[PDB]
RNA sequence: UUGUUAGGACCUAAACUCAAUAACGAAAGUAAUUCUAGUCAUUUAUAAUACACGACAGCUAAGACCCAAACUGGGAUUAGAUACCCCACUAUGCUUAGCCAUAAACCUAAAUAAUUAAAUUUAACAAAACUAUUUGCCAGAGAACUACUAGCCAUAGCUUAAAACUCAAAGGAC
C-alpha cells in the first residue's frame, strides 16, 4: 500500500516522491492546525526509543501530550477503567512512528 | 584387494603418540562417511526407508542452516542498550 | 516534460555472477591430477559439491570423469595417488583439527 | 565417427612395444578405420593390479590412438584387442574433442524457498 | 511446509526391559567411541 | 524393404552441397564426411531429404502435412528396424505404435 | 564459407594422418615424445602445469 | 516501480570498474560535494557535447584532462 | 480408521470362508 | 621440515627407518575387532605368523569376551609372544569396528611393542551382498 | 525552484552509485562504551568498535573514514513474506579524518 | 574351524562416495563403466467395446546361486511361544522364455488455457484463490474389495457389481 508514494528504486533503496509528500504534508499540517485552533487534545505517539526523549520534549513545547512508552491494552477502548469515569480521550493522534 | 596395501586409510604415529594417531584415523574415517556406512550396513535398510531417511536429513539440514542464519544475522544487534532510560 | 527524470536501462553496475573453479575448463578422464584434487587422500571418496565448491554441471563432469578414469586403468579407487598429495587445495575440508 | 582409443599395453622393451603398436594400429585399419594420431603417455605404475591373459600386471605403457571408423567397427575392434596378449586393457570412447566445452555465465542464486518446494515434495 | 514440519510445537515388560536396557547400553557405548555424534 | 537406400559414399547433409563446390578433395576427406563414418541418425536425414524431393512440391518447407507425414515414415521404418533386433524393447515398441497412430491422424487431416 | 573452411582444415590435417607406409616411422616418433594431460587448478581458477 | 538509472550511470559504472572509487573520501554531508568520479562525468559530458562519438575516445581523453588538472587517477585493475 | 479395519476384517472373513 | 601423516610410498627412497628397518619391512599386527570377539595376529612383512591372541584364548567367555578390557588382555598377550620372537616395531592394520578396536591397540603398547602406523581395513562393499534383515525388538 | 527529480539526480547519494566498497566520511554522534554510532549521510547509522590505537581521539563530533558495505542490513528468512531489517548499516571504520 | 596371504580360481549377486543432486520416462520405474540403437514438430483439451504397457508377491519350464530369506527344523524364552531374539536351511529374490494384471499404482491434486483483481481466510486443515473448456465419476451408512452376471492363459484369481435386511446416523477437520 506504499507503492503509490514511491518515486522509484535507486539500486535497491526505494525513494519516496517528495512531491506527494508536500501535498500530503500540507493537508496533514492544516488539519493539525485547525484541531489545535479549536483547543483539541493532540497526542504524539511513537515507540522508537532513539527519538523517545525528543518527541516528549516536542509535546511539552507545543503544549500537547506524548506517549512514547509501552502502550497498555485498552488504553483507548477501555479508557474509563484506566483513567477515570469522565476521562477525555485525545481528539487527534500524531504517529511519528 | 588389487590396490597397494598401506596407502589407504593409513595414519603415521608421531613420536610414539599411538593414541593421537588412532584418534585422527577415526576423525578421517568419520568425515569421509565410512563410519556411518559401516554402522548402517550391519542390517538391510529397505529402499522405501532409505528414501524417507535421506529426504528427512536434507530438510533437517536446510532448516538448521536457515535458523542459524537468523540467529547470526541478529548477532550484531545484541549489544549494550544505547537508549537506556527510554 | 522533465529532463531530469530517470531513463529506463539495464543496471550499469550489475555484478557478474560467481563462477566455479572449473568454469569453462575441459574436464578429461586422463587429467588425473585435476581429478585427484576432488577426492579424499585417505579413502579416495569423491567430495560433495558443498566441499568441492563446484556447480551442478562441473560436479557431474568430475564425477563422470573419476568413474571413467577409475574403470579404465588410469586412476586408483581406494586412495589418492601419493604423487598428487602436493597439489593445491581447492576443497573445503580439514581432517586435522 | 571419431573415437579415442585408450590402450594400456604390457610393459615391454621398445622393440616389442613398437611391434605391439604396429600390430594394433594395423587391426584398426583392417576394420575400416582412418587412424588420425598416435600419442604416448609413458610407462607408469597401474592404479591397481590388472590380470590379463593369465599374467598379473603392475606396470603398463599408456597410449592413445585417435581414429575414425563406422559405428559397426567399434565392437569388432574391442573384441580383437581383448584377444591380443600384449594388451592389458583397451577402452574405446567417443573422442573428447568432438565434445565442446560449454559456455557458462555463473552460478545464479537459488532461493532456498524454491528448494523446499523441491525437497519437501521429495 | 518445512517451517510447519520442523517447528513441531504441537512379565512381558520385565523381559522386554532386560533386553532394551542391555542393547541400548551396547549401542550407546559404540556411538560415543567415535566422532559420529560429535567431536 | 524400400526402393532407395542412401549409398555409403554419400556425403552427410551438412556437406552435401559444399564438397561438390570445392575443386579437389582427398579420398580420405571424402570418406570421413561420407555416410560410412556417420551415425545412423545421419543416414536418416538423407533418406528424408530424398523423399521430400520426390513427393513434396516445395521441399524447402518441412511444416506441411505432407512433409510431416514423410518425417514420420522415416521414423516409423527406423523404429521397425530397431524392433527387429530388440524384440523385447517396450519403450520403442510404444514409439512405433504412437508414430503409426500419429501418421494416421495426419493422413486423415490431409485427406 | 564456414563449411568450406571446415572441409579445407580437415584436408590440411589429413596430410599428417597415419597410413601403412608411415606407420612404423610414426610409431617411433610417438615413443620418443611422451605427452602429459595432467594439470591442476588453484582457488583462483588458474591452471598450474608442472 | 521504476528503477532509477540516469544516463551518467553508464559513465560512472566504467569509472568504478577502471579506477575504482576515488582515493578521496566521499562527503555525503556537503550538499554540493563534487567527487573525483563526478568530475570525470562532468568532463566526459563536455567532450561528448563537442561531438566525439567513440566511447573509447571519450574515456581516455577525459583521463588526460583530469591528469592535467592534477587529479591522481590510478588505473587499478586489482 | 475403522473403515479399513472393517474392510480388512470383512476381507479376512471372506478368505477364511473361501478356504473352508 | 614437518612430520607427514601420510605413510611412505612403496618403491621410493625415504629417510624413515625404525631399528634399521624400512617401512615395508616392519612386521604387521592384524587386529580383527568384531562385536563379539577381538582377534589379533602378528606377522612378518613376508607373511609369516609370529604371535596370535584373542579374548577367547585368554579365557574370557560369552559377553565378557567382547569388552574393552578383554581385548586389552589379548593385545598384551600377543605382544609378549611377539616380543619373545624378536619384534619391537609393528604396523597396526585394524580390521573391524568392534568394542576392542582401540583396546587391542592399547594392549599392544602396554606389552612393549612400538606402533609406528595405524591402518584401517574394515570391509566396505561398493554396492556387494545384501545384509541380514533388521532385528525387531 | 529546483524540482525533486533534479535534486535526486544531482544528490551525493545518487552519485555514490552502489555503496559496496566505497569510502565515505562519517561523524560520531553517540558513544556507548566502546561502540561508536557513526552518521555517514545515509538513512541508517552504522556502529563500529573503538580502535585500539588512539582510542581517546574518537569522541563525539569526531569525523572519521569508513568503507561502506550496505546502507541497510536486511535479509528474508524461510517462511517470511517480507525482509527482516535490523535498522542499521554496515561499514568498516578505517580511522580519523585528517583535519588539514 | 579361525586369523593372515602384495597366493590361485570364480565372474554368482549387487552397484559405496558422488547424491547436501532433482535429471529421464506415459505410468510402473530408472543413477558402476563404455559403445551401438534411441526420445523430436499432430493448434489445444477430450477415448473404449480396441491396441500397447504396468513395482512387489505369485504360477509354468530350463538354468544360476555370493548373500538374503516365507516355510521348516534346532536353541532359548515364557503359566503357554504356534511369535518377537539366536543357528541351520528351502520356496523366492537372478537369467532365459511365457503367464498373472495386483498396490497407500499417492503429489490421496484429471487435463488444458488463463487471472491475481474481483474489498476471495469464504468452513477448517492440506497445497493461496478462482474462471472457462472437455471427458470420467459421485448422490446417507452398514450389508459389500460381497451374491449373481459376462469377459479373461487367470481355477482358493482379477475386472464388472446389486438386493433383501438393519440403523439414525455414518463420515471429515479442528
Ligand atoms: S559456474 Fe560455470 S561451469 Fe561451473
Ligand atoms: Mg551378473
Ligand atoms: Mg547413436
Ligand atoms: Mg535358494
Ligand atoms: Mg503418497
Ligand atoms: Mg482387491
Ligand atoms: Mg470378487
Ligand atoms: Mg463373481
Ligand atoms: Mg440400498
Amino acid at each position: 500500500f506504499m507503492e503509490p508514494y514511491i518515486f522509484g528504486n535507486r539500486l535497491g533503496q526505494d525513494i519516496i516522491d517528495l512531491d506527494q509528500t508536500a501535498l500530503n504534508l500540507q493537508l496533514a499540517l492544516n488539519f493539525t492546525a485547525h484541531v489545535a485552533y479549536r483547543k483539541g487534545i493532540i497526542l504524539f505517539v511513537s515507540r522508537n526509543r532513539q527519538f523517545s526523549h525528543l518527541i516528549e520534549t516536542t509535546a511539552q513545547a507545543c503544549g500537547e501530550y506524548a506517549h512514547t512508552r509501552y502502550f497498555k491494552g485498552g488504553l483507548l477502548t477501555n479508557a474509563q477503567l484506566l483513567f477515570g469515569p469522565s476521562v477525555r480521550l485525545p481528539d487527534l493522534i500524531i504517529f511519528l512512528h | 584387494a588389487k590396490h597397494l596395501k598401506f596407502i589407504a586409510r593409513t595414519v603415521m604415529v608421531q613420536e610414539g603418540n599411538v593414541e593421537g594417531a588412532y584418534r585422527t584415523l577415526n576423525r578421517i574415517l568419520t568425515t569421509d562417511g565410512l563410519t556411518e556406512v559401516i554402522s548402517r550396513r550391519r542390517y538391510y535398510e529397505k529402499p522405501c526407508r532409505r528414501r524417507q531417511r535421506e529426504s528427512y536429513e536434507t530438510c533437517r539440514r536446510i532448516y538448521n542452516m536457515e535458523m542459524a542464519r537468523k540467529i547470526n544475522f541478529l548477532m550484531r544487534k545484541n549489544r549494550a542498550d544505547p537508549w537506556l532510560g527510554c | 516534460s522533465n529532463e531530469d527524470l530517470p531513463v529506463p536501462m539495464e543496471n550499469p553496475y550489475k555484478e557478474p555472477l560467481k563462477k566455479c573453479v572449473l568454469c569453462e575448463k575441459r574436464v578429461d578422464y586422463k587429467n588425473v591430477q585435476l581429478l585427484s584434487q576432488f577426492i579424499s587422500p585417505f579413502t579416495g571418496c569423491i567430495y560433495g559439491r558443498h566441499i568441492t565448491g563446484l556447480c551442478g554441471k562441473k560436479q557431474r563432469e568430475i564425477t563422470k570423469a573419476i568413474k571413467r578414469a577409475q574403470k579404465m586403468g588410469f586412476m586408483p579407487v581406494t586412495y589418492k595417488d601419493p604423487a598428487y598429495l602436493k597439489d593445491p587445495r581447492v576443497c573445503n575440508i580439514r581432517y586435522r583439527e | 565417427p571419431r573415437y579415442e582409443l585408450a590402450l594400456i599395453l604390457k610393459a615391454m622393451r621398445r622393440p616389442e612395444t613398437a611391434a605391439a603398436l604396429k600390430r594394433t594400429i594395423e587391426s584398426l585399419m583392417d576394420r575400416g578405420a582412418i587412424v588420425r594420431n598416435l600419442e604416448s603417455l609413458g610407462e607408469r605404475a597401474l592404479p591397481y593390479r590388472i590380470s590379463s591373459h593369465s599374467q598379473q600386471h603392475s606396470r603398463g605403457g599408456y597410449f592413445l590412438v585417435d581414429f575414425y571408423a563406422p559405428t559397426s567397427a567399434v565392437e569388432n575392434i574391442l573384441e580383437h584387442l581383448a584377444r591380443d596378449i600384449d594388451v592389458v586393457r583397451p577402452n574405446i570412447v567417443k573422442h573428447p574433442l568432438t565434445q565442446e566445452v560449454k559456455e557458462c555465465d555463473g552460478i545464479v542464486p537459488v532461493p532456498l524457498e524454491e528448494k523446499l518446494y523441491s525437497t519437501k515434495r521429495r | 511446509n518445512l517451517l510447519k514440519k520442523f517447528a513441531s510445537k504441537t512379565k512381558e515388560d520385565s523381559i522386554r526391559l532386560r533386553v532394551l536396557n542391555g542393547l541400548l547400553y551396547k549401542s550407546l557405548t559404540e556411538l560415543l567411541c567415535t566422532p559420529q555424534v560429535s567431536q | 524393404k524400400q526402393d532407395d537406400e542412401p549409398p555409403s559414399s554419400a556425403f552427410i547433409k551438412e556437406y552435401k552441397d559444399i564438397i561438390p563446390n570445392i575443386e579437389k578433395v582427398d579420398d580420405v576427406v571424402k570418406r570421413i564426411l561420407s555416410l560410412e563414418m556417420a551415425s545412423r541418425k545421419e543416414k536418416l536425414k538423407i533418406k528424408q531429404e530424398q523423399l521430400m524431393n520426390k513427393i513434396v512440391e516445395n521441399p524447402e518447407d518441412s511444416r506441411t502435412l505432407e512433409a510431416q507425414i514423410i518425417a514420420l515414415t522415416v521414423r516409423i521404418r527406423n523404429y521397425e528396424e530397431h524392433m527387429q533386433k530388440h524384440r523385447k524393447d517396450k519403450a520403442h515398441k510404444r514409439h512405433l505404435l504412437m508414430s503409426i497412430d500419429r501418421r494416421k491422424k495426419l493422413l486423415k487431416i490431409l485427406r | 564459407q564456414l563449411k568450406e573452411q571446415e572441409v579445407l582444415k580437415l584436408q590440411e590435417e589429413a596430410k599428417n594422418f597415419i597410413t601403412r607406409e608411415n606407420l612404423e616411422a610414426r610409431i617411433e616418433e610417438a615413443l620418443d615424445s611422451p605427452k602429459s594431460y595432467n594439470w591442476a587448478v588453484t582457488k583462483e581458477g588458474q591452471v598450474v602445469r608442472n | 516501480i521504476q528503477d532509477i538509472f540516469y544516463q551518467e550511470d553508464q559513465i560512472r559504472a566504467k569509472f568504478f570498474a577502471t579506477y575504482g572509487s576515488g582515493q578521496k573520501a566521499f562527503d555525503l554531508f556537503n550538499p554540493n560535494f563534487k567527487s573525483t568520479c563526478q568530475r570525470f562525468v562532468e568532463k566526459y559530458t563536455e567532450l561528448q557535447n563537442l561531438g566525439e562519438t567513440d566511447e573509447e575516445k571519450l574515456f581516455v581523453e577525459t583521463g588526460k584532462a583530469l591528469l592535467a588538472e592534477g587529479i591522481i587517477l590510478r588505473r587499478v585493475r586489482e | 480408521v475403522l473403515k479399513i479395519r472393517r474392510r480388512k476384517m470383512n476381507h479376512h472373513k471372506y478368505r477364511k470362508l473361501v478356504k473352508r | 621440515s614437518r612430520f607427514s601423516l601420510y605413510p611412505p610410498v612403496p618403491g621410493q627412497e625415504s629417510s624413515l627407518q625404525w631399528a634399521g628397518m624400512k617401512f615395508e619391512d616392519v612386521p604387521i599386527a592384524h587386529i580383527k575387532a568384531t562385536y563379539n570377539n577381538t582377534q589379533i595376529q602378528v606377522v612378518s612383512a613376508t607373511n609369516a605368523s609370529l604371535a596370535r591372541a584373542s579374548c577367547g584364548t585368554e579365557g574370557f567367555r560369552n559377553a565378557k569376551k567382547g569388552t574393552g578390557i578383554a581385548a586389552q588382555t589379548a593385545g598384551i598377550a600377543a605382544a609378549a609372544k611377539a616380543t619373545g620372537k624378536g619384534v619391537t616395531h609393528i604396523r597396526v592394520v585394524v580390521k573391524g569396528m568392534g568394542p576392542g578396536r582401540w583396546s587391542a591397540i592399547k594392549g599392544l603398547t602396554m606389552g612393549g611393542l612400538e606402533v609406528i602406523s595405524i591402518t584401517d581395513n574394515t570391509p566396505v562393499p561398493h554396492x556387494g551382498c545384501r545384509p541380514r534383515k533388521a532385528r525387531r525388538l | 525552484v529546483e524540482s525533486f527529480a533534479s535534486m535526486l539526480r544531482h544528490s551525493p547519494l545518487t552519485q555514490l552509485g552502489p555503496a559496496k566498497d566505497k569510502l565515505v566520511i562519517g561523524r560520531i554522534f553517540h558513544i556507548v562504551e566502546d561502540d561508536l554510532y557513526i552518521d555517514f549521510g545515509g538513512k541508517f547509522h552504522c556502529v563500529c568498535k573503538r580502535p585500539d590505537v588512539d582510542g581517546e581521539k574518537y569522541q563525539r563530533g569526531t569525523r572519521v573514514r569508513l568503507r561502506l558495505l550496505d546502507l541497510e542490513l536486511t535479509s528474508r528468512f524461510l517462511g517470511g513474506t517480507t525482509d527482516t531489517t535490523i535498522l542499521e548499516a554496515d561499514a568498516v571504520l578505517l580511522g580519523l579524518q585528517e583535519i588539514r
